[PDB]
Protein backbone atom coordinates (compact mmCIF):
# COMPACT_ATOMS: atom_id res chain seq x y z
CA UNK A 1 0.00 0.00 0.00
CA UNK A 2 2.91 2.29 0.38
CA UNK A 3 3.26 3.34 -3.27
CA UNK A 4 5.48 6.69 -4.31
CA UNK A 5 4.45 9.87 -6.04
CA UNK A 6 4.19 9.52 -9.96
CA UNK A 7 6.99 11.90 -10.43
CA UNK A 8 8.93 10.16 -7.75
CA UNK A 9 8.19 6.36 -9.41
CA UNK A 10 10.24 3.44 -7.87
CA UNK A 11 11.69 0.98 -10.52
CA UNK A 12 11.89 -2.50 -8.58
CA UNK A 13 14.19 -4.78 -11.37
CA UNK A 14 13.03 -8.91 -11.00
CA UNK A 15 15.37 -11.49 -12.90
CA UNK A 16 16.69 -14.60 -11.76
CA UNK A 17 13.81 -16.20 -10.62
CA UNK A 18 10.46 -18.12 -11.96
CA UNK A 19 7.64 -15.89 -12.74
CA UNK A 20 4.27 -16.79 -12.16
CA UNK A 21 1.50 -15.32 -14.73
CA UNK A 22 -1.31 -16.97 -13.87
CA UNK A 23 -2.02 -15.36 -10.40
CA UNK A 24 -2.01 -12.18 -12.40
CA UNK A 25 -4.75 -12.33 -15.08
CA UNK A 26 -6.68 -14.86 -12.26
CA UNK A 27 -7.19 -11.92 -9.72
CA UNK A 28 -10.53 -9.26 -9.88
CA UNK A 29 -8.85 -7.46 -7.55
CA UNK A 30 -7.81 -5.24 -10.75
CA UNK A 31 -10.04 -3.37 -12.16
CA UNK A 32 -7.87 -2.24 -14.97
CA UNK A 33 -5.47 -4.89 -16.41
CA UNK A 34 -3.88 -4.67 -19.84
CA UNK A 35 -1.12 -6.31 -22.01
CA UNK A 36 0.70 -4.13 -25.18
CA UNK A 37 2.37 -6.14 -27.97
CA UNK A 38 2.01 -9.87 -25.74
CA UNK A 39 -0.47 -11.64 -24.80
CA UNK A 40 -1.14 -12.40 -21.07
CA UNK A 41 -1.78 -15.99 -22.11
CA UNK A 42 1.92 -16.80 -23.88
CA UNK A 43 3.80 -14.88 -21.31
CA UNK A 44 3.84 -17.62 -19.19
CA UNK A 45 5.51 -19.66 -22.30
CA UNK A 46 8.15 -17.04 -23.08
CA UNK A 47 11.66 -16.37 -20.78
CA UNK A 48 12.90 -12.87 -20.73
CA UNK A 49 15.88 -11.44 -19.65
CA UNK B 1 -14.35 11.98 -48.47
CA UNK B 2 -17.52 10.49 -47.66
CA UNK B 3 -19.34 10.96 -44.25
CA UNK B 4 -19.93 7.28 -43.83
CA UNK B 5 -17.31 6.45 -41.37
CA UNK B 6 -19.30 3.64 -39.78
CA UNK B 7 -19.23 1.97 -43.18
CA UNK B 8 -15.96 0.22 -43.09
CA UNK B 9 -14.73 -2.65 -40.41
CA UNK B 10 -12.38 -4.69 -39.42
CA UNK B 11 -12.16 -7.33 -36.43
CA UNK B 12 -9.69 -7.35 -33.44
CA UNK B 13 -11.35 -11.01 -32.51
CA UNK B 14 -8.44 -13.71 -31.25
CA UNK B 15 -8.60 -17.36 -30.58
CA UNK B 16 -10.48 -17.64 -33.69
CA UNK B 17 -7.69 -18.94 -36.48
CA UNK B 18 -9.04 -18.96 -40.17
CA UNK B 19 -8.45 -21.50 -42.50
CA UNK B 20 -7.58 -20.61 -46.23
CA UNK B 21 -11.13 -19.51 -47.92
CA UNK B 22 -13.44 -19.77 -45.08
CA UNK B 23 -16.47 -16.97 -43.54
CA UNK B 24 -17.29 -16.49 -40.32
CA UNK B 25 -20.06 -13.92 -40.61
CA UNK B 26 -21.10 -14.57 -37.03
CA UNK B 27 -21.48 -11.65 -35.45
CA UNK B 28 -21.34 -11.83 -31.03
CA UNK B 29 -20.38 -10.05 -28.52
CA UNK B 30 -17.33 -11.58 -26.63
CA UNK B 31 -18.08 -13.25 -23.02
CA UNK B 32 -16.72 -16.23 -22.73
CA UNK B 33 -18.68 -16.98 -19.40
CA UNK B 34 -15.70 -19.18 -18.47
CA UNK B 35 -12.22 -18.46 -16.38
CA UNK B 36 -10.41 -17.06 -19.63
CA UNK B 37 -12.34 -13.97 -18.42
CA UNK B 38 -10.99 -12.42 -15.63
CA UNK B 39 -13.23 -15.29 -13.95
CA UNK B 40 -16.64 -13.20 -14.37
CA UNK B 41 -19.59 -13.90 -16.60
CA UNK B 42 -20.72 -10.73 -18.29
CA UNK B 43 -17.19 -8.47 -18.53
CA UNK B 44 -14.75 -8.44 -20.93
CA UNK B 45 -17.67 -7.56 -23.71
CA UNK B 46 -14.82 -6.94 -26.68
CA UNK B 47 -17.14 -6.10 -29.57
CA UNK B 48 -16.05 -7.91 -32.74
CA UNK B 49 -16.58 -5.02 -35.29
Amino acid sequence: TRFASVYAWNRKRISNCVADYSVLYNSASFSTFKCYGVSPTKLNDLCFT
Amino acid sequence: KVGGNYNYLYRLFRKSNLKPFERDISTEIYQAGSTPCNGVEGFNCYFPL
